[PDB]
RNA sequence: AUUGGGCGUAAAGCAAGCGCAGGCGGAUUGAAAAGUCUGGUGUUAAAGGCAGCUGCUUAACAGUUGUAUGCAUUGGAAAC
RNA sequence: GGCGAAGGCGAAAACUUAGGCCAUUACUGACGCUUAGGCUUGAAAGUGUGGGGAGCAAAUAGGAUUAGAUACCCUAGUAGUCCACACCGUAAACGAUAGAUACUAGCUGUCGGGGCGAUCCCCUCGGUAGUGAAGUUAACACAUUAAGUAUCUCGCCUGG
RNA sequence: GGUGCAUGGUUGUCGUCAGCUCGUGUCGUGAGAUGUUGGGUUAAGUCCCGCAACGAGCGCAACCCUUAUCGUUAGUUACA
């Protein structure tokens, strides 16, 4: 979950 | 096992329905032996109007039947074609002893009166309704009025013989520690070809201020 | 700079001989003190990665929670910091059944707000007993679940001083795939926690500066003035 | 979604007087597109337990693969010596499985597979054996990536 | 139950040990290729298994075609 | 806590002996393990051969009292109980837990060697437990000393 | 007239006892457990503390009527 969405 | 709910808070904190007084053991014996029968016979056949209750006022050889009907249209009918036989049958059941002077008035919030609910449940019982569906319909009707906690219990068979199943309902706010809850209770014995079924409905009417004393 | 080694002169060792061999990659060889010492370079890299990650995620206003339940010192510092800046924080333990469902928090905060407005509109008009009782439950409930009333979405990241010290809460975070940072001492599993931060809590400086650095990261992520991001000033605090 | 009940059990607890029943129902919810869940409910009213189990299964749906409605490899599941045979079958042949097994495979949106239900076949045991036999399925492309050489194997 | 079982608490390890025949197999080199598979030929019948076709005024019945593992002989394999 | 493959085992003095660990740069260089059968050991109790009569105690009997008694409480008392030899060849002989082989986190114990060195602190090599990780068993729990992982070996089991 | 294991209601009853539960969550592969569990505090599941428990119902205490103190409308056939 490297990026935030 | 326990005392009647309408025998604990009714009569010392709740409004009476039958309110009458006169000299005892002279004529009021007939009054007591007749008013109950006329009240029962009102509900025996006139379930179409779904009347809630009639307040009886027997004071010095007069009676005032305070008729409360949720749907008095059945009594009114067309050009008052039904009130005539109503008046004549009350006259027959009362004789020439006292005046009749019936009244017509719509009752406010009859859903909180479990008497009509018990009548509908007895009609459903004698109409061979599924028990769970009838309970769900009663729950829907009571939530339509937005009432408080309701307890619908059944005693007797379950559309069978030799009862062997379990049933236990405790639902809603039913406070007994506080004497300001104003919970009413109705019971009705419906008849079916296999016996008798007792439907019991406890209805909480909500707390209001300055209660604990009869209005 | 960030995560400098100047403060890392008393930063290693929390417990002795109660350790997980699966945490050996994040630590340096032991000493006679038997304290589980930490590598100060891999820790620095992990701290930088966590810092930029939380900065990126909270720049988009990701929901962040604080769970600090130490005895008196770290707890007091967390209370002061989280009261100074408008951030979410739960400084008490976790009884479960809250993080799992938003529906278990919506009704709770609705009742909390209802009680607050009631006490704001009540002036002992009822009996003193009811007013005092209601204030007592308000204080009791707000002492654990009272620091967070500004959230309308799900949490995205958690901060815990020691996951095994709050394992129940970790379980409440294990259901969701959200990441979490933790000051794992020596006895944790690097699979139920996403961010591995090798650090101790037996010393005040380590844990206090870690918590302050995370707090400043979150604050600056919300478009707020910087407090401690590259300052070399090592604030001196002792456990008391 | 089909909301087909797979089991109903009469259970009770014993007291010094009467016996208090809490008969349970187990249902499965599957859209036949890859979202499967199973929910159990212990109550006193059959419709209440039914709706509770239905909701529980609806919130417990877990995604599964849909690759031509069949597993691309053979596999032998097992849940406590309760093994299930999963041997891929050609299309248009017919399903040969147990009633619960057929219900599971149909609600999963799959095709005919050579199976057999041996071992302990308690409904919960069947569910566990099937889920163990289906949770280990992978992607051939991913398996190829998980090796130094790429062959789509 | 060689695919396709277990032996603590459901029945399932002789009280234990020496222990022969025998069973299993520590790494490598040479050969035979002994076992193995392959390659050629032959042995493997009639009916009948398998599939194409055929007369069965489709159908039971039967017939043609090739075809079922396996064995002898011959040249190899070094992996076992 | 130990010895020995399992029995079983402690006052001392001596007689002969194995097994047990460690390192082994020294030695043959495959001589390894298991193994139907056969063989050896094999608790306690019992049988026959003489001491035996310290105690205990079977056979019992007495009193007590059981609506109850070849028992219960206590006493008088019997082979045996101990010693040397032949016939036990038997059991919860159970770790309810086959053996052997090699491997598999981590923490707290014990001792002998090895050292540092006062034993003491430490760790290495072996026997020896507990907490506890994965994994597994329905679970119990086992848990690198498995009831784990796999191979060899026989034996056993298929409802009572 | 029989039919109260076909029955409705009714009764004393454990007991005026505090136990019995609804939903949600966690854990079990299920019977389920966590509340219902422990230290205080009460007649008491009343509450606190710690606390995978969380909110809620049920019985409970306050809402009924005499009694003590006083005020008040208040009068005989009461006071006199």
């Amino acid at each position: 979950m490297g990026n935030f969405d | 096992q326990k005392v009647n709910s309408n025998g604990l808070r009714f009569g010392i904190n709740k409004n009476w329905i039958s309110r009458w007084t006169a000299n005892s053991h002279a004529q009021t014996a007939k009054w007591l032996i007749e008013d109950e029968k006329i009240r029962n016979l009102f509900f025996v056949n006139y379930r179409n109007a779904q009347v809630s209750n009639v307040e009886i006022e027997r004071t010095q050889a007069t009676v005032d039947v305070f008729v409360y009907a949720a749907q008095p249209a059945f009594l009114i009918g067309s050009e008052n074609k039904n009130i005539q036989k109503i008046t004549k049958q009350i006259k027959q059941i009362i004789g020439r002893t006292t005046n009749l002077d019936l009244t017509i008035n719509e009752i406010g919030s009859p859903m909180l009166s479990a008497r009509i609910i018990a009548r509908d449940l007895a009609n459903a019982i004698e109409a061979r309704v599924p028990l769970r569906t009838a309970m769900r319909q009663s729950l829907i009707k009571v939530l339509k009025a937005g009432a408080n906690g309701i307890k619908v219990l059944v005693s007797g068979r379950l559309n069978g013989a030799e009862i062997a199943r379990d049933k236990m309902y405790i639902e809603g706010n039913m406070p007994l520690s506080t004497l300001r809850a104003d919970i009413d209770y109705a019971l009705e014995k419906a008849q079916t070809t296999y016996g008798v079924i007792g439907v019991k409905v406890w209805i909480n009417r909500g707390m209001i201020y300055t209660k604990g004393l009869n209005r | 700079s960030l995560a400098k080694l100047g403060e890392m002169r008393t930063h290693v060792g929390m417990v002795k001989r109660y350790w997980n061999p699966k945490m050996g990659f994040f630590i340096e060889p032991e000493r006679k003190h038997n304290n589980d010492h930490f590598v100060l370079e891999l820790q620095r890299q992990s701290l930088q990665t966590a810092y930029n990650y939380v900065k990126e995620v909270a720049q988009n206003n990701g929901q962040i929670l604080f769970v600090g339940t130490k005895n008196d010192y770290v707890k007091k510092l967390v209370n002061n910091i989280a009261k100074r800046v408008d951030v979410a924080f739960i400084t008490q333990r976790w009884l479960g059944g809250t993080l799992t469902n938003f529906k278990t928090l919506s009704i709770s905060i609705n009742k909390l707000n209802k009680l607050v407005e009631k006490q704001a509109e009540n002036a002992a008009d009822l009996t003193k007993k009811e007013n005092l009782m209601l204030s007592r439950e308000i204080e009791r409930l707000e002492k654990f679940f009272g620091g967070v009333k500004s959230l309308k979405r799900l949490p995205n990241l958690l901060i815990v001083d020691d996951p095994v010290y709050e394992k129940n809460a970790v379980a409440e975070a294990n259901i969701l795939r959200i990441p979490v940072v933790a000051l794992c001492n020596t006895n944790t599993n690097p699979e139920l926690v996403d961010f591995i931060i090798p650090a101790n809590n037996h010393q005040p400086q380590s844990t206090c500066l870690l918590m302050n650095l995370l707090a400043d990261a979150v604050a600056e992520a919300k478009a707020m003035p910087t407090m401690f991001a590259y300052k070399p000033d090592e604030e001196i605090q002792i456990e008391i | 979604f089909e909301e087909r009940i797979v089991k109903l059990k009469r259970i009770s607890k014993t007291t010094k007087g009467g016996r208090n029943m809490r008969f349970s129902v187990l249902v499965v919810v599957g859209n036949r597109k890859g979202k499967i869940g199973y929910g159990i409910a212990k109550a006193l009213e059959v419709p209440n337990a039914i709706k509770k189990a239905i909701k529980a299964a609806h919130n417990s749906l877990h995604t599964i693969e849909i690759h031509k409605g069949s597993i691309y490899h053979e596999v032998i599941g097992r849940s406590g010596a309760s093994r299930v045979l999963l041997k891929p079958a050609p299309q248009g042949t017919g399903i040969i499985a147990g009633g619960a097994i057929r219900a599971i495979i149909e609600l999963a949106g799959y095709s005919d597979i050579y199976t057999k239900n041996l071992g302990r076949n308690t409904p919960i045991n069947m569910i566990h054996a099937t889920m163990d036999g289906i949770l280990k399925q992978l992607s051939p492309r991913r398996v190829a990536i998980l090796r130094n050489k790429n062959l789509n194997e």
